């Protein structure tokens, strides 16, 4: 293996990884930062964000208000000292992105406009247009080009990390074009790989969001926290699972059943508001979860429209007017027209709930550091303890820059005072990654990876969905267990070397099975209903602060078992009640 | 029911076996929603696991999709079989080296893109001071040109590029333009050199095909023309300064 | 050593013959020829105009060929195709904002076509009514 | 890697001319080809509007001289500019192409200039 020397290595060039690379480059102008990603930075998921990034700005707002919002929304499973740090730094980060050129939409006087998301009372979500993530990722990426300190390893699939005596020493990745392995040595490594939605049959995610980073941390004794909280977005296209921003509704859209009845009123979110004025907290602007559940309920009554791509409900936007329809929300109107073939000016959009965000992720302290010295995690793949049992809308993008900057600064420090490690041990680790890879390649069995992938998704969709029952969760646990056994009988028929996606997709699949199992076990074990986790079995239908006001820690031992442990939740000023 | 089938011709190429690219034909199920990306998936899952290609978002926003469909550069995820019942031939994005199957060397593009300093230059304002003030009016100056997803379809469309691989390209220039037009930037001079190059705006003879294909209606062509005009002003200014 | 063998597709001198859009491009640039030809012709006339009525009549006799009449008819067609296409393209050079929106090209395309019509009229008037 | 300090091109001069030229021949070339290439040789004009005497009278006027020059020259700088590039587009190797086409322009320009200061 060829070897590269770097002060810190960042795995992931998404919102978080980039913000991380820059903060590290500005912190230490002399550092040599290795930014690694399996796709060119701009193809990262972040690019697909359409709603906005939260940051306190209106005069009648207050960090307190954002703090509260965040804590309540997370059903008190938030690390309160962290949330505080978060709200206080958003304004700075969003403002900085502006300075870097991010074209945030404006008020006629030149100031940046803001809009409501996540059900917040005080609007505070900054926005590009409905292309915010595209604009943030791209501003960040481009901004990063000016710092020579950052050396990119585009299209380099990071395989495993190198750990010895509790401290990280680098990583082994594979040059995708070349097909050759590489050793990047660094006394600090920042994991910024993204979420794991892709383990679900229908999601809003991009192909690349497979949970690699999480799976990697799992192999080294690090635990994934709160993996049971998977967030579903209420309005996604059938089949594709492509997201239809909350904006549609915030503008006036309504959701109706096969009878064109705005069913949401019969679920505690009434009274119906007029086509004219949408009102936060009511109807189509009600609690996220309630809206997604209402779908299920309508489904039981047989009120959902039947379609091939599946059952759905309708997202009617006609009453906005072409100019608003076509001129204001271009993309969507284009998305809708293209993927379900429907003009939002002439007809209604079919939609249903879809797997969307991964609350869980690699456990980290308030500085984004893991139990392994020098190993940090930041971004959706982590768990700083900001979202608890339910992320707030527009808080994820914010996080990317707020904690990515921290992760960057902290990692810099941790690599400066790291000291040296056992060369023969580290090199032995690398040799191991190499060996393991060979083993997978030579593995035979005639099992099609793709079918395992498909089954995994159907399992998560049935066992870990909007409403859970011990029976089906268990069923899913059992399924995944099975699939794990099948994964070992998979044969990667492509032995080529230039851009071998057959192999890379197969590796990605593994991490997914592992990550999936931490999700399921976590859920089956949380005998309560909190945030995104909702059970229907007796004694589990309510929130239990007496027995479950804690985080779920999921560990995967060398014998392939997923064990759980629980940790306490740091309260500061907002005790639960 | 019973899904229709479509023989799709894909141009395969393995640099470890093949001396030159060669077609292959696959029968793929399809309906009024099936996209080329969908089709490629089905192939790799059931007919040919060694079929490599780039992709990600599945919604025409990331831009890794880039490829040729019946000689027209397009995005695999925004291309639908329903519109190719009389034959479909899929090849690697034109004017780029084919590395493997439908994957090409995007290096030049990246380097070009890096070459024009796509980033706010010379503004000293700092976070604690608040954000810059920029009106919608001001934003309208560069907005359209910021919607570029670096997909690469304009380079496959530009004949000038196909004839001059050293041409920095539509996208590259548009990006530069975008910053030159942002009221917040103050580094136009840092970018002109490259724009003034023979390999810059001047390599373009306004064929216009680029804008025809931009899956995000950025209109690179318009950016390049405006570019020439600025280059032109730069050339004058530089002339009326002796020495 | 690398197992990568980058295949580079060559570009023939007949690339534009494939796709129409390119063809139309070649056609647009093609207008250049008739255009200079005409400039040439004007030179002939200009100098014949000076070598007296004798030579000028010899010129006029040339324009009456009539194969030169066909060529000139082709020259007028080409010239118009040029005007057609030029006006479309010219507006793409201006970046004008009219109330928070980037306008054109229609407003400009219209103006140019108006100027041309008026010019075509004033010229025909001047050259023939007197 | 892309040259970090490329050489400035001189295209802005030729583009410049070609621009004014293209605009002149777009607005004024149609009518002129009508008069000179069709109306004149077909007598399709009232009385002696396009008779040697009258044309000559025009040509010799100041405005007539200027107009004559521009009507000839501007178009040339445009079209020759275009054929120069067409060469490249066609992949036709032309030695000192720049000098050729643009030189042809200058020569003709001059020639034209002599003629309008009148032979
Ligand atoms: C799916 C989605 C999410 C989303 C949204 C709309 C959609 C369709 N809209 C949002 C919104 O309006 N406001 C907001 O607060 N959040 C919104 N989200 C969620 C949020 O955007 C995402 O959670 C966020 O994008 C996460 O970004 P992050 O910086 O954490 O990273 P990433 O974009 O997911 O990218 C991952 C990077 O890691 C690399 N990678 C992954 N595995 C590997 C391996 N094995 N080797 C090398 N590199 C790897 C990828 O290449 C990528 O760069
Ligand atoms: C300044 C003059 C001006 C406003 C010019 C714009 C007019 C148009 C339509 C130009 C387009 C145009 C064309 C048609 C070319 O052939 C060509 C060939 C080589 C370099 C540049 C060009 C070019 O800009
Ligand atoms: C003197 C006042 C004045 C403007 C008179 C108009 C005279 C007329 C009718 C001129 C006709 C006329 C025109 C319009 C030409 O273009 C042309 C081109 C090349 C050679 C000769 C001629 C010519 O005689
Ligand atoms: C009747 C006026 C003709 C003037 C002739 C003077 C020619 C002088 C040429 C000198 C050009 C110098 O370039 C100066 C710009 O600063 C950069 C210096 O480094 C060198 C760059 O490359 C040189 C650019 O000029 C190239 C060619 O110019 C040719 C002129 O063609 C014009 C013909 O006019 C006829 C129109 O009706
Ligand atoms: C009467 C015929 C005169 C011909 C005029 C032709 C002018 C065309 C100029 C085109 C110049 C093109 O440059 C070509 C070289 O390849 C390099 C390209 O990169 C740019 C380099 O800088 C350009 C150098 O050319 C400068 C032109 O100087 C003008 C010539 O003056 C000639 C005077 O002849 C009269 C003496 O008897
Ligand atoms: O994406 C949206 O429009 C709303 C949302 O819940 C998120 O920010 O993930
Ligand atoms: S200008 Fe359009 S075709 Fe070109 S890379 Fe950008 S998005 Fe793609
Ligand atoms: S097609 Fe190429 S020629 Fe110019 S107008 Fe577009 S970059
Ligand atoms: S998969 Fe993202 S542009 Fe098509």
């Amino acid at each position: 293996m060829q070897t590269f020397q770097a002060d810190l290595a960042i795995v992931g060039a998404g919102g978080a990884g980039l913000r991380a690379a820059i903060a590290a480059a500005q912190a230490n102008p002399n550092a040599k930062i290795a930014l690694i990603s399996k796709v060119y930075p701009m193809r990262s998921h972040t690019v697909a964000a359409e709603g906005g990034s939260a940051a306190v700005a209106q005069d009648h707002d207050s960090f307190e208000y954002h703090f509260h919002d965040t804590v309540a929304g997370g059903d008190w499973l938030c690390e309160q000292d962290v949330v505080d740090y978060f709200v206080h730094h958003c304004p700075t980060e969003m403002t900085q992105l502006e300075l870097w050129g991010c074209p945030w939409s404006r008020r006629p006087d030149g100031s940046v406009n803001v809009r409501r998301f996540g059900g917040m009372k005080i609007e505070r979500t900054w926005f590009a247009a409905d292309k915010t993530g595209f604009h943030m990722l791209h501003t960040l990426f481009q901004t990063s080009l000016q710092f020579p300190q950052i050396q990119r390893f585009d299209e380099h699939f990071v395989l495993d990390i190198l750990v010895d005596d509790g401290h990280v020493r680098g990583l082994v990745a594979m040059n995708m074009m070349e097909g050759t392995l590489v050793q990047i040595r660094a006394n600090a490594v920042v994991m910024a790989t993204g979420g794991a939605g892709r383990v679900y049959r229908y999601n809003t995610n991009g192909g690349i969001v497979t949970g690699d980073g999480m799976g990697m941390a799992l192999s080294h004794g690090v635990p994934l926290r709160d993996m049971e909280f998977v967030q579903y977005h209420p309005t996604g296209l059938p089949g594709s699972g492509i997201l239809m921003t909350e904006g549609c509704r915030g503008e006036g859209g309504i959701l109706v059943n096969k009878n064109g009845y705005r069913y949401l009123q019969d679920y505690g979110m009434g009274p119906e508001t007029p086509l004219g004025e949408p009102k936060n907290k009511y109807m189509e602007l009600g609690p996220r979860d309630k809206v997604s559940q209402a779908f299920w309920h309508e489904w039981r009554k047989g009120n959902t429209i039947s379609t091939p791509r599946g059952d759905v409900v309708y997202l009617d936007l006609r009453h906005l007017g072409e100019k608003k329809l076509h001129e204001r929300l271009p993309f969507i109107c284009e998305l809708a027209k293209a993927y379900v073939g429907v003009d939002p000016v002439k007809e209604p959009i079919p939609v249903r709930p879809t797997a969307h965000y991964t609350m869980g992720g690699i456990e980290t302290d308030q500085n984004c550091e893991t139990r392994i010295k020098g190993l940090f995690a930041v971004g959706e793949c982590s768990s700083v303890g900001l979202h608890g049992a339910n992320r707030l809308g527009s808080n994820s993008l914010a996080e990317l820059v707020v904690f990515g900057r921290l992760a960057g600064e902290q990692a810099t420090e941790r690599a400066a005072t790291a000291g040296n490690g056992n060369e023969a041990a580290i090199e032995a680790q690398a040799a191991g990654v190499e060996q393991r890879l060979k083993d997978l390649v030579n593995q035979d069995g005639g099992e099609n990876w793709a079918k395992i992938r498909d089954e995994m998704g159907l399992a998560m969709e049935e066992g870990c969905g909007i409403y859970r029952t011990p029976e089906l969760m268990q069923k899913t646990i059992d399924k995944l267990a099975e699939l794990q056994e099948r994964f070992k009988r998979v044969r990667i028929t492509d032995t080529s070397s230039v851009f071998n996606t057959d192999l890379l997709y197969t590796i990605e699949l593994g991490h997914g099975l592992n990550v999936a199992e931490c999700m399921a076990h976590s859920a089956m074990a949380r005998k309560e209903s909190r945030g995104a986790h909702q059970r229907l079995d007796e004694g589990c239908t309510e929130r239990d602060d007496v027995n479950f006001l804690k985080h779920t820690l999921a560990f995967r031992d060398a014998d392939g078992t997923t064990r759980l442990e629980y940790s306490d939740v740091k309260i500061t000023t907002l005790p639960p009640a | 029911a019973e899904m229709k089938n479509l023989k799709i011709e894909v141009v395969r190429y393995n640099p470890e076996v093949d001396t030159a690219p060669h077609s292959a034909f696959y029968e793929v199920p399809y309906d009024a929603t099936t996209s080329l990306l969908d089709a490629l998936g089905y192939i790799k899952d059931n007919l040919a696991p060694d079929l490599s290609y780039r992709w990600s978002c599945r919604m025409a926003i990331c831009g890794s999709c880039g490829m040729m469909v019946n000689n027209v550069p397009k995005l695999a995820c925004k291309t639908f079989l329903r519109d190719y019942t009389d034959g479909m031939k899929v090849e690697a994005l034109a004017n780029f080296p084919i590395e493997r199957d439908l994957v090409v060397d995007m290096t030049h593009f990246i380097e070009s893109l890096e070459a024009i300093k796509p980033y706010i230059i010379g503004n000293s304002r700092t976070a604690d001071q608040g954000t810059n003030i920029q009106t919608p009016a001001q934003m309208a100056k560069y907005h359209q040109f910021s919607g570029c997803i670096n997909c690469g379809l304009c380079y496959a469309a530009c004949p000038q590029f196909g004839l001059n691989p050293e041409f920095i390209g539509p996208a590259a220039i548009t990006l530069a333009h975008r910053y030159n037009e942002d009221s917040r930037d103050h580094g136009k001079k840092e970018r002109m050199a490259q724009l003034n190059s023979q390999n810059g705006v001047w390599s373009c003879t306004f064929v216009g095909y680029c804008s025809e294909v931009c899956p995000k209606h950025v209109d690179p062509a318009a950016a390049i023309q405006q570019g020439k005009v600025e280059s032109s002003k730069d050339f004058l200014i530089a002339t009326l300064k002796p020495r | 050593t690398t197992k990568r063998k980058p295949y580079v597709r060559p570009m023939t001198s007949t690339w534009w013959k494939k796709l129409p859009f390119y063809r139309f491009y070649m056609l647009r640039e093609g207008t250049a020829v008739p255009a200079v030809w005409f400039s040439i012709e004007l030179i002939f006339g200009l100098f014949a105009l000076k070598n007296g009525p004798e030579a000028w009549a010899g010129f006029v006799d040339f324009l009456q060929n009539p194969v030169i009449v066909i060529i000139n008819l082709i020259t007028l067609a080409a010239a118009l195709l040029h005007t057609k296409t030029w006006f479309e393209l010219a507006p793409k050079a201006a970046n004008i904002i009219v109330k928070d929106e980037k306008m054109g090209p229609e407003p400009i395309i219209k103006s140019l076509w108006a100027v041309t019509v008026v010019a075509t009229i004033v010229i025909l008037f001047v050259a023939l009514y007197w | 890697m892309i040259n970090p300090n490329p050489k400035r091109s001189d295209e802005p001069v030729f583009w410049g001319l070609f621009g004014a030229g293209g605009m002149w021949s777009a607005i004024i070339a149609p009518v002129m080809i009508l008069l000179v290439g069709i109306l004149l040789p077909l007598g399709l004009f009232p009385g002696d509007a396009l008779s040697y005497e009258r044309v000559l009278a025009f040509a010799q006027s100041f405005i007539g001289r200027v107009f004559l020059f521009l009507m000839i020259v501007l178009p040339l700088w445009c079209g020759l500019h275009r054929m120069h590039h067409a060469m490249h587009d066609l992949k036709i190797h032309v030695p000192a192409g720049k000098w050729v086409f643009y030189g042809l322009a200058a020569i003709l320009t001059v020639v034209t200039l002599i003629g309008v200061v009148t032979i």
